[PDB]
């Protein structure tokens, strides 16, 4: 629910992160 | 590397940045990539920062509204791992901004990236397992008044039963429904589903069962023993069917302190 929702917004938000180092 | 997802959901949350980490794991005992510089994460950390926080406040109230005692012991703990490994990708950031060609902030980063990873997935599973916790209880409940199922002897209790067990039958078949087609191994699915359309395929039979027991017995007409055992047998694989059910589901989904 509002659980899967935050855990999502980490995951994003560090994918966009990463993905300025390859 | 290749962890354990269980459910779709999660899976679909972790596998993305559970990559973008794995194919960077390998560039490094084999590797090492050091050299381009990278530009200022003040912001995009940041992103990531306010997505952890409003991560970890659901997760504290996730623990106040729940009444899993296992939950409210091992959340807490990912909590504080979340919020461990993100101060630690906050400084690589700052570290960065000084000097891009850091290499210790470049360490900062992964430890810090895995951390955050490792801590969500540990958010997510403690859940998880709380809600499959849910369902084994609604199973061993069915299990149990399937139990009762050998004391109708009367229509009118049996109107009864069947008033209640339905309901019950319906609701397990729901979670269970809903559960299967989250279930990531292919392997646990085909129990769950074979399992589940055994036992609704048998509710009907087993009211019929206890229907022409009640039939029986306040009737001249003698023959109420192979009555007794269609209905005992229905129960039997019935209940058979629902402890495999229970089990495919305790898989995974147990703890020391299960009560």
């Amino acid at each position: 629910n509002n659980i899967y929702k935050a855990a999502k917004d980490v995951t994003t938000s560090l994918s966009k992160v990463l993905k300025n180092i390859n | 590397h290749m962890p354990v997802f269980h459910t779709r959901t999660i899976e679909s949350i972790l596998e993305p940045v559970a990559q973008q980490i794995s194919h960077l794991v390998i560039m490094h005992e084999e590797g090492e990539v050091d050299g381009k510089a990278i530009p200022d994460l003040t912001a995009p950390v940041a992103a990531v920062q306010a997505a952890v926080s409003n991560l970890v406040r659901v997760g504290k109230e996730t623990v106040q509204t729940t009444e899993d005692q296992i939950l409210k012991r091992d959340m807490p703990p990912a909590f504080i791992k979340v919020e461990n490994a993100c101060t630690k990708l906050v400084q690589a950031a700052q570290m960065l901004q000084s000097d891009p060609y850091s290499v210790p902030a470049r360490d900062y980063l992964i430890d810090g990236s895995r951390g955050i990873l490792s801590g969500t997935s540990d958010l997510l599973l403690t859940f998880d397992e709380a809600e499959v916790r849910k369902i084994i209880r609604v199973c061993k409940g069915i299990l149990e008044y399937l139990t009762v199922a050998e004391v109708v002897e009367t229509m009118e209790d049996l109107v009864t039963y069947t008033k209640n067990l339905g309901p019950g039958m319906t609701k397990m078949a729901k979670m269970i429904d809903e559960r299967q087609q989250e279930l990531t191994h292919q392997e646990h699915r085909v129990m769950l589903v074979n399992s589940m359309n055994t036992v609704k395929e048998l509710l009907p039979v087993l009211i019929s069962a206890m229907k022409i027991f009640v039939t029986t017995k306040n009737s001249k007409n003698q023959g109420i023993e192979e009555a007794l055992k269609n209905r005992n047998f229905t129960v039997e694989k019935m209940s058979a069917e629902i402890n495999e059910i229970i089990r495919v589901l305790q898989l995974t989904s147990w703890d020391e302190d299960a009560w």
